[PDB]
């Protein structure tokens, strides 16, 4: 079914000519907003040294981990609870 | 996917859609000079973008490309003052299709206009094959310093005065220019009903000729003497008394010395050998302040002579129902002697053909000698026809006599195209008939078709041509050659 | 005479001139023969749908235990009017249901019973009374088509070398070609399906001709003579006619079946042709033969050798040798036995199954050649093939004539109502193989006619038809005149008809059949001319589908002008027709001594006595748009061809006005379009607004008995619609509150009309002359007082559709907030994000905000944490917004959404407390209908006694013999089942209580309809294409002044750009002082030959000084002498020659010029659609290169002919920026971009993408390319 | 160019008269090669010079420089009125022909006779409604091995010479008829030259 609703482009004649088009301005525009978020996250980082050391450690487990309360409480030390209290 | 029309060779290797490119429709601009275009301030100003974007970081106006777009976007004055300056030194190839030679595309320097139509030398219209019914142009922009130097020195439309066809000027005026032309030029004589001011009178030059005409003492069409420098049978210029008209000797202000003087009734044939002439003494660029002086020459004079189209030209003769009743007279005749079995059908067929076609030439004679004769030569319709502006015998003819003998609507399994023996005895100021318009009708929907279905044939030549000449390049300077061609004259008919 | 009407001055001389036929009847009169809503049952036996319902029943499954039968079939009102389809984008249909009644056949299975029952069969697009087709918000035309007519054709073709090889082509209505020719050897063959050969006697012995006697007696050729000595030897030397044949029986055993077959062997012991010798006749005798056959000694036998020469190269002797034969040349294979060997042959030239010729192809066939076969058989005979075999050898022999391709009497009329039956017949023969197989599968008896039946295979071939078939064409809307010229029109292409490149110069000229049916003046010029051609006012299609044309009947030389004879092609042949302006005498005879007749394609002078027709009208050879061009006998066919296709472009205008000088057609252009309301009865009008006009209708006493509404009637008039051109359909009423209408009167103006007539342009101040080389080479030089006075304003309407559908990602939201835009740019849309009603629409302004749902990925760690800390900044939402291009200024003039009803579990309860109620509502509108009809009833047959009225099922709902009183009145069940028997013994009794109950029974329809439509918007919502969940609709009107480089054009061919707007001051001027409006070219006039723009011209100044309104009928219009006198009365010069004075110097201009009132119209080509710039934009993903289109913002094409032009210049830099840096060095572009910007150097451009596309083509064909240094 | 044209005219049959007379445009002696003449009679009864060869070329050469001045080529079945050698002037009638069909003639003096020639196989006769004229008209033939021929005998039966008749050509002359040298046999038509293609 899914393979029979999907029609030819040789249907629509010149079909090269005035379809499947794009503009170089979305892809720049998509490049710039991944260099804004990067840089917010390089901001994060840098403030990242300043906290308490047990803080950074629970965010550096979470961003290579990710946010798995149960695996970071057995490892810590702390509950559940505490340990999400925490993060 | 490779092969044909759509095909990748031919759609996108061969010939590409491309940036920095525009197209409207094309209207007159006959004060513009030869090199000149109107481009409207929208599609300058899109086509130029780069550029004010440039200017307006380098005003210190913006530093970042964006807020210059939002600037130009906006149709602000700092726009506009930027794109005068940016215009200048960058000309726009137009372009108009089918390009069947070089001349499609030419090279001209643009100026800011208002509405949204390209505004268009009237001289270039005759290389472009362009009308204003309708016509649309293409603008391209050249970007690099070798594109606009190519679009300068070979491309401009000052440059392309020459055929490569044949070497004769192409970048001749037509139409209402050469009609007013020939206006200016043709000689007037007087008559005792209707004097002509100033004839006869003698001029030390062309300043009191000029003087005489603009304080109303001497008629355009007079025939004066003036002294003025012309070649001798040695080839020197030299001062002499020559019996000319007023309107040849302004003709004459505006032509380059090194011509000498010309004194004929200016037409398209003479005004193309006259360019011709001046080009092959003088430079392109006298050349091309020539063709922009005739071509406003030639309006004002028109414009000034009020030439229209009125029944009162198509005078149509006074003895035409008499050689129509001769003729009918003559038919009636031969068809006797037909019937009572002296000639065969064949005989009888010819024959009436012979006295429709004889009656017929003699009709267009008499037609082409009244409207010749009429006001002194100065009919409009004539001067129309004699000048070369528009017009022919064949027309003028439909017009005043009578539309003559009609090709039969016979198959191409039939041998042969005969003829109707009953000629259109209407012309287009009577009216035709019912059956006379339907008979004419065959022809020009066949003439339509034959347009319409037999220029693929000349693509497709044009094609095949272009391909197997592509390589032929000149390489060197010399092939050490002692071999040639003889050429001699060539007679047709003795 | 009618309320606010021009009463022109008519210069026209003949008459009694036929009224026209309806302009529309080829559309309406051809689909009301097909379909209806308002056929009684008795009227439908010839409807065409009838026919077409018989055609596929009855459906009877293979084992034969059930039969379903037709009886009859229902239509129901359309559930949307066609306003309302317009608005939505909906198709304007009907539903059709059919009475279907399936029963068993086999008594073994007695617990079936038969069921009669009503099918919904399904929607069915409807023809609007303006004759067009309203499919998916858009009107769309059924071109009739003109093909090959079914018959026999005889023909020719000069082979290679040069000998002539003749055919005859059988043409049928449906199925394939039976084609026989002839080869270069002189040999018949036959073709079957275009199939290989087969030798023509082959054929004869299959279809029964044993033996070569048979043979040679089919064309009389051979003489039999009785085998015997003396007999042999008195015709020594005579040629046989017949192969001499032993026969035995040889039997042969066959070892798989051991079965002896006795096969009987024939051997050539003579051949044919050969002559007779006393050595043959011992062969003869030996032989034991009865009878010989000879060649006839008769002289014409030579004429007919061609037959003895098939005869040579047949290689078949017996009945069943030609029939194997034939077996192994089609079937690729040997017969199984004699009886299908037989039977392929049978079946392929004598059964309907593979091809019908219809009544059409037989009636021609008979007349053709000379038989009379009943018309009852639609397929061909032995007699007809030996017929068509017969003409073909009297065409070898040039005895015959070959028949003319282009007569239109071989081209037929497929019309609206045609096509559309054949389509039906298609899907119902799909339903009905459906149908078979269905009961085929079942043999439970729980299953019902409405079980079997599918509305999908009926829906899908006419919905197929109507959306892509060539000849459903997009209706052309620019003004009345492009679509009554639309639905006029002739097409020679599509299904079953020439192509382009297929077309020759033969079928594209003007033949002597097309006088008085085909216009040779309004065609295409281009690629299709000739191969679209238009209707002539005065011609209709017959029964049969042939172009018939009106004359008068000449008997003895006397014109009978009171009656006037419909005739075809072939009913002209071998008549002299002559003109209409040919005077007459008082008592109807010719009173000219030589008449030019119009016989066949030649042109003879004949006496009065030998003419027979002669034509009814002056423009019977023309079409309404040729018909519209005044002193068209002044211009050339060129130029009128010309007019009359810009007469079609020209738009409607803002303040339209009608021409001074005009034909006279325009009244019944305007009356025929069908696009203004037309009263449909004499009445006074009661209330006129801009928006409604309300009229009470004068009806009789018995018509208000019969009716059951009110006399007053509203219609509501078109406001600012748009379009399949773009323009604007804007009607205002003219009628004042108290006037008096009559039927047919238009009461409103508008749509290029004016006061009842077609307004297409303006009168404009024209002086011919050259201005300045402003008007040089067909420009138009115009007045500012045009744009300073509204003359040529148009508004145009474009209309803007966003879809917000159910994507994977989440529902795409329409809100007013949307990401990353200035609060500046969401000003004026509102709660849905749709822009308000009296905005303006400046370029790139949001007119549909949209948001769509963003691509979320995997929501990793880091994304989690910054979306925590920072928050939801970049909410999962993109811009799917609708922006306008740089070219959209407009106005919002309406706005619209249609969404479907969200299905909740409250929204249920409440959807079914309110259907519910409103069922409750329409019980009692239906209980107070009854209540009504049965009041009306009983007044109407008050006191009679009843004679019977029997219900659909044959059961006596009233008894006989009794008195009618309210009583049983209201105990009647139902009227709509009422069909059958007598009411009363009173016939206008009788006919007023049928057609009571037929307007009972259409209101009971129509309310039933909108109970149904009201169920339908409560339950499922506004009706929308599956998939999408709201659909909003943004309409934006342009005010289009008349502006430089817009295209204007007169009626006679002349049109040009208007290349200046001079000012009032600057114009050429009269002696009083007054400014011509436009200045045009002389120069246009004498080559060009439109002389009949100057006639127009002088005409028309003669009314504006005059206060008159002229009509010029084409033929038959006004003489210089009549504008002589007109103008004379005017105070104008004569010819228009008057001295102008120019407005920037004084000077009068040395010569007089032609000055006057010219009608000009305004085409839809203008430069605000035509002007496209770009820098850099959107480019192709495959290619790499600009895109194309002003939509696309594309960039416009350095085709071949322009790298031609750029290599003779020698621009190698040019050349090579426009190949690749300007379309498809990705990087080049962009670096060359920032160089301009930055004015650093120009970048080194690299290898085009088009090419690496071209590498990679090459190298998935398994090419090896390489590129080396 | 060589399609737009057309659309100009209009359908109107152009006035194209083909040039039926050859004239000698320049003053000089006319020196004739390959020439072959045959005494024939006119329409007028009086005798003339017929040529009977195909490759005949007439050089007009000047008197006083001795370079040929013009060259011209004598069609087949042409008048001649201009002998070898003689003095011609400008504007004289050189030759003379039918330009519409061209005509066959006839080298020798004999009786005419048909091989393969037979009615409603290689000809046909065409007949005249009103006035009856009757015109003989060879028509292609369905067998290739009958060619339609004039053969030209003496008075004693041999076959002097032998004709091709090609089709579509015009019999002039009948079965059995006494002929004389220079009489015109068979009249080809020449495809008339129509409107400017
Ligand atoms: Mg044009």
């Amino acid at each position: 079914k899914f393979h029979k609703k999907v029609n030819s482009l040789e249907d629509y004649d010149n079909y090269q000519d005035y379809m499947v088009g794009y503009d170089p301005v979305n892809d720049s525009e998509n490049l710039d907003e991944q260099e804004s978020t990067q840089k917010s996250f390089d901001h994060i980082k840098s403030i990242l040294p300043l906290l308490n050391a047990d803080k950074r450690h629970l965010i550096e487990l979470c961003l290579k981990y990710g946010f798995q309360y149960k695996a970071i409480s057995k490892v810590m030390g702390k509950g559940i609870h505490e340990t999400s209290r925490e993060i | 996917s490779l092969k044909g029309k759509q095909g990748r060779f031919r759609q996108n290797l061969l010939g590409k859609r491309v940036d920095y490119s525009a197209r409207s429709v094309i209207v007159v601009g006959p004060e513009m000079k030869l090199y000149e275009c109107g481009l409207p301030k929208d599609m300058a100003a899109e086509l130029y973008k780069p550029f004010i974007i440039r200017k307006l970081i380098e005003r210190g106006i913006v530093k970042t490309v964006k807020s210059a777009k939002k600037i130009i976007d906006k149709k602000e004055p700092v726009v506009w003052d930027i794109l005068e300056n940016v215009l200048k030194g960058h000309p726009v190839l137009l372009n108009r299709a089918p390009t069947l030679h070089r001349l499609g595309i030419q090279a001209f320097q643009p100026k800011l206009i208002e509405g949204k139509a390209i505004r268009l030398h009237p001289l270039a219209c005759t290389a472009f094959n362009a009308d204003f019914d309708g016509d649309q142009m293409a603008v391209h922009l050249p970007l690099g310093p070798e594109a606009i130097l190519e679009a300068q020195l070979l491309m401009l439309a000052s440059q392309n005065i020459l055929n490569p066809a044949n070497g004769s000027p192409i970048t001749v005026p037509s139409q209402d220019m050469v009609l007013g032309l020939y206006y200016m030029t043709k000689e007037k004589r007087s008559t005792p009903e209707e004097p002509v001011i100033g004839e006869g009178l003698t001029f030390y030059s062309s300043e009191e000729v000029e003087i005489a005409f603009n304080e109303r003492k001497v008629a355009l069409n007079a025939i004066i003497k003036v002294r003025t420098k012309d070649f001798n049978e040695a080839g020197e210029l030299v001062n002499k008394i020559i019996e000319t008209t007023v309107g040849r000797v302004l003709f004459n202000t505006v032509v380059p010395e090194q011509a000498g003087y010309i004194n004929t009734v200016l037409n398209k044939k003479s005004l193309r050998n006259i360019i011709g002439d001046i080009l092959a003494v003088t430079d392109v660029p006298t050349t091309a302040d020539f063709l922009d002086k005739i071509k406003t020459m030639g309006y004002e004079f028109a414009f000034k002579g009020g030439l229209s189209f009125s029944l009162g030209d198509i005078i149509i003769p006074k003895e035409k129902h008499e050689m129509i009743a001769e003729a009918n007279e003559q038919v009636d005749g031969i068809m006797m002697n037909y019937n009572m079995g002296l000639i065969t059908f064949n005989e009888r067929y010819n024959q009436v053909i012979d006295v429709w076609t004889s009656t017929n030439a003699m009709l267009t004679e008499l037609a082409m000698k009244r409207i010749r004769e009429d006001k002194q030569g100065f009919n409009s319709v004539y001067m129309m026809l004699d000048s070369g502006a528009r017009g022919s015998k064949e027309q003028i003819r439909q017009l005043t006599g009578m539309r003559g003998l009609m090709a039969k609507p016979k198959k191409s399994t039939a041998g042969g195209g005969e003829i109707i023996e009953n000629p259109i005895l209407s012309n287009f100021k009577e009216g035709l008939s019912i059956l006379e318009y339907f008979i004419s009708t065959h022809g020009a929907r066949k003439g339509l078709a034959d347009t319409a279905l037999k220029t693929a044939d000349a693509g497709y030549l044009t094609r095949r041509l272009v391909d197997v000449s592509q390589d032929v390049i000149i390489n060197t300077e010399d092939c050490g050659t002692l071999r040639g061609i003889e050429v001699e004259a060539l007679k047709k008919n003795e | 005479m009618f309320t606010n009407t021009i009463e022109r001055v008519n210069f026209a001389s003949a008459k009694n001139i036929p009224e026209y036929p309806d302009f529309l009847d080829i559309q309406i009169k051809s689909f009301q023969d097909f379909f209806q809503l308002e056929t009684k049952s008795d009227e439908r036996g010839n409807e065409g749908l009838y026919n077409t319902f018989m055609e596929n029943f009855p459906i009877t499954d293979t084992r034969n235990q059930f039969v379903l039968e037709f009886l009859d079939y229902f239509i129901d009102p359309p559930r949307y009017s066609i306003q309302e389809c317009i608005e939505r984008g909906l198709t304007y249909s009907v539903p059709l249901k059919a009475r279907l009644k399936l029963y068993c056949t086999d008594p073994e299975h007695e617990d079936f019973e038969t069921i009669v029952q009503d099918v919904y069969l399904g929607t069915i697009p409807y023809m609007t009374p303006s004759g067009t087709f309203v499919i998916n918000g858009a009107e769309r035309v059924v071109v009739s088509q003109l093909h090959r007519s079914p018959g026999v054709f005889f023909g020719q073709s000069f082979h290679a070398n040069g000998t002539k090889l003749y055919s005859a082509r059988v043409i049928p209505f449906k199925g394939s070609w039976i084609e026989f020719a002839t080869d270069i050897n002189g040999v018949m063959y036959a073709y079957i399906d275009r199939k290989k050969k087969l030798p023509v006697t082959t054929l004869f012995r299959a279809i029964g001709f044993e033996r070569d006697k048979d043979i040679l007696e089919i064309f009389d050729l051979s003489e039999e003579v009785k085998v015997s000595k003396a007999g042999l030897k008195k015709v020594l030397g005579r040629k046989l006619a017949a192969r001499v044949l032993n026969t035995w029986h040889e039997d042969f055993v066959d070892e798989d079946t051991g079965e002896v077959v006795s096969i009987e062997r024939n051997e050539i012991i003579l051949d044919r042709d050969t002559i007779l010798e006393k050595e043959h006749i011992d062969e003869i005798i030996d032989a034991d033969v009865k009878t010989i056959l000879l060649h006839k000694e008769n002289n014409a036998q030579s004429d007919y050798a061609i037959i003895h020469n098939t005869l040579q190269k047949d290689p078949t002797n017996s009945e069943k040798e030609a029939v194997e034969h034939i077996y192994r040349q089609l079937r690729n294979a040997e017969p199984p036995d004699e009886e299908t060997a037989r039977g392929i042959i049978e079946k392929l030239f004598f059964s309907d199954q593979r091809y019908s010729l219809g009544e059409v192809g037989r009636y021609r066939m008979n007349k053709k050649l000379g038989l009379d076969i009943g018309m009852d058989k639609e397929v061909l005979t032995k007699e007809d093939i030996i017929t068509i075999i017969k003409y073909l050898i009297e065409l070898i022999n040039s005895k015959a004539e070959i028949d003319d391709i282009d007569h239109l009497s071989n081209r037929r009329v497929r019309t609206v109502g045609e096509q559309l039956s054949q389509q039906f017949g298609v899907g119902l023969a799909r339903m009905a193989r459906t149908i078979r197989e269905r009961m085929n599968v079942r043999d439970n008896e729980v299953f019902t006619p409405i079980d079997l039946i599918n509305a999908k295979t009926l829906s899908s071939v006419i919905n197929s038809f109507f959306g892509t078939n060539q000849l459903s064409q997009f209706m052309d809307q620019t003004n009345p005149l492009a679509e009554i010229t639309h639905k006029r029109r002739l097409s020679a292409l599509g299904p079953g008809g020439l192509s382009r490149e297929r077309a020759g110069f033969e079928v594209r000229d003007v033949h002597y059949t097309h006088y008085g049916r085909l216009c040779p003046i309004e065609t295409p010029e281009g690629p299709n001319i000739g191969l679209i051609s238009s209707l002539s006012v005065f011609a209709k299609v017959n029964s049969m589908g042939f172009l018939e044309t009106p004359y008068r009947k000449v008997v003895d030389g006397k014109v009978d002008v009171k009656e006037h004879i419909y005739l075809s092609a072939e009913e002209e042949e071998g008549m002299k027709i002559a003109q209409a302006n040919i005077p007459l005498k008082d008592d109807g005879t010719i009173d000219r001594e030589k008449v030019i007749a119009r016989d066949e394609g030649d042109f003879p002078v004949v006496d009065p006595v030998e003419i027979n027709y002669t034509d009814v009208a002056p423009n019977q050879i023309a079409s309404i748009s040729a018909s519209l061009i005044p002193f068209l006998e002044h211009d050339d066919a060129n130029r009128a061809l010309m007019g009359s296709n810009m007469m079609r472009q020209a738009v409607p205008l803002l303040r339209p006005e009608s021409p001074i000088v005009g034909t006279g057609l325009e009244r019944q252009v305007a009356t025929d379009s069908r696009v203004l309301i037309n009263a449909e009865g004499d009445g006074v009008v009661e209330y006129v607004d801009a928006q409604k006009i309300t009229i009470k209708y004068d009806r009789t006493e018995e018509e208000r008995l019969v009716s059951f509404e009110e006399d007053s009637k509203t219609y509501e008039l078109v406001k600012f619609r748009k379009t399949n051109q773009g323009t604007s359909i804007n009607l205002k009423p003219i009628v004042r509150k108290g006037d008096k209408v009559k039927k047919g009167q238009v009461l409103c103006e508008g749509y290029a009309t004016e006061k009842g007539e077609l307004a297409l342009g303006r009168n404009m101040k024209v002086a011919f002359m050259p201005w300045k080389g402003y008007n040089f080479e067909d420009a138009i030089v115009i007045s500012e007082k045009v744009v300073r006075e509204d003359i040529f304003t148009s508004v145009h309407i474009d209309e803007y559709a966003l879809e917000v559908r159910d994507t994977k990602l989440g529902a795409e939201e329409l809100t007013n907030d949307i990401p990353n835009v200035s609060e500046e740019a969401t000003r004026d849309l509102d709660e849905y994000g749709m822009i308000r009603i009296g905005a303006e629409v400046k370029p790139g302004d949001i007119l549909i905000g949209k948001i769509t749902p963003k691509g979320e990925s995997d929501p990793t760690p880091e994304e989690k944490l910054l979306r925590a800390i920072f928050g939801d900044k970049a909410g999962d939402v993109k811009d799917a917004s609708l922006k306008a291009s740089p070219s959209l200024r407009g106005v919002v003039i309406d706005k619209k959404l249609f969404s479907r009803s969200i299905k909740d579990k409250r929204k249920r309860s409440e959807d079914k407390e309110a259907i519910s109620r409103l069922e409750m509502d329409y019980e009692v509108k239906f209980q107070q209908l009854k209540d009504v009809l049965i009041e009306k009833l009983f007044g109407l047959v008050n006191g009679k006694t009843s004679q019977g009225v029997i219900n659909d099922l044959g059961e006596e709902v009233l008894p006989k013999g009794k008195k009618y009183t309210i009583k049983m009145l209201n105990a009647v069940d139902d009227f709509a089942h009422l069909v059958g028997g007598s009411w009363t013994t009173d016939e206008d009794t009788n006919a007023l209580v049928a057609d009571l109950l037929h307007n009972y029974k259409i209101k009971l329809n129509d309310i039933q309809g909108n109970l149904r439509r009201d169920k339908f918007t409560i339950s499922v919502g506004d009706e929308l294409p599956a998939g999408i969940m709201k659909l909003a609709k943004v309409y934006i009107a342009k005010k289009r002044k008349l502006k430089v480089g817009d295209k204007m054009a007169g009626r006679h061919g002349n049109k040009g750009i208007v290349a200046r707007i001079v000012r009032q001051e600057d114009m050429p001027f009269l002696e009083d002082g007054t400014p011509v409006d436009i200045v045009l070219n002389p120069l246009g006039v004498p080559s060009r030959m439109n002389i009949g723009q100057i006639y127009e011209t002088v005409l028309g100044w003669a009314g504006l000084k005059l206060g008159q309104k002229y009509g010029t009928p084409i033929f038959d219009g006004a003489t210089l002498d009549d504008i002589n006198e007109l103008t004379d009365k005017a105070g104008v010069p004569r010819f228009g020659h008057t001295y102008l004075y120019d407005g920037g110097t004084g000077q009068r201009f040395d010569q007089a010029a032609t000055v006057g009132v010219i009608y000009m119209l305004k085409l839809g080509h203008m430069v605000d659609d035509k002007m496209h710039a770009r820098s850099i934009g959107p480019y192709s993903l495959i290619t790499q290169q600009p895109l194309g289109g002003k939509a696309q913002f594309g960039g416009q094409r350095f085709g071949e002919m322009e790298v031609w032009a750029l290599e003779a210049y020698g621009a190698s830099a040019t050349l090579r920026e426009i190949l690749t840096v300007k379309s498809d060095d990705v990087i080049g572009r962009a670096k060359t971009y920032e160089s301009i910007v930055k004015g650093e150097t120009m970048p080194e451009p690299g290898l085009p993408e088009s090419f690496n596309v071209l590498m990679h083509e090459l190298k998935g064909l398994g090419l090896d390319i390489r590129l080396e240094e | 160019q060589l399609t737009l044209r057309t659309f100009h005219v209009g359908g109107i049959a152009g006035n194209i008269s083909e040039d039926s007379k050859l004239e000698a445009k320049f003053d000089g002696i006319a020196e004739i090669e390959d020439l072959r003449v045959v005494e024939g009679v006119d329409n007028g009864g009086g005798k003339s010079d017929i040529v009977i060869s195909r490759t005949s070329e007439i050089k007009i050469v000047d008197a006083k420089t001795g370079i040929t001045l013009s060259t011209n080529n004598i069609p087949y079945g042409s008048q001649l009125f201009v002998k070898n050698g003689e003095k011609i002037t400008k504007g004289t009638v050189i030759c003379q022909w039918d330009p519409y069909n061209g005509v066959i003639v006839s080298e020798f003096t004999g009786q005419i006779a048909y091989e393969n020639i037979e009615q409603g196989m290689t000809y046909q006769v065409e007949i005249d409604e009103q006035t009856g004229f009757q015109e003989k008209v060879i028509s292609e033939s369905r067998n290739k091995r009958l060619i339609p021929t004039l053969l030209i005998k003496d008075g004693k039966g041999e076959t002097i010479r032998s004709y091709n008749l090609p089709v579509g050509s015009h019999l002039m002359v009948d079965n059995g008829e006494k002929i004389k040298e220079g009489k015109i046999l068979v009249k080809i038509p020449r495809k008339s030259a129509k409107a400017g293609d």
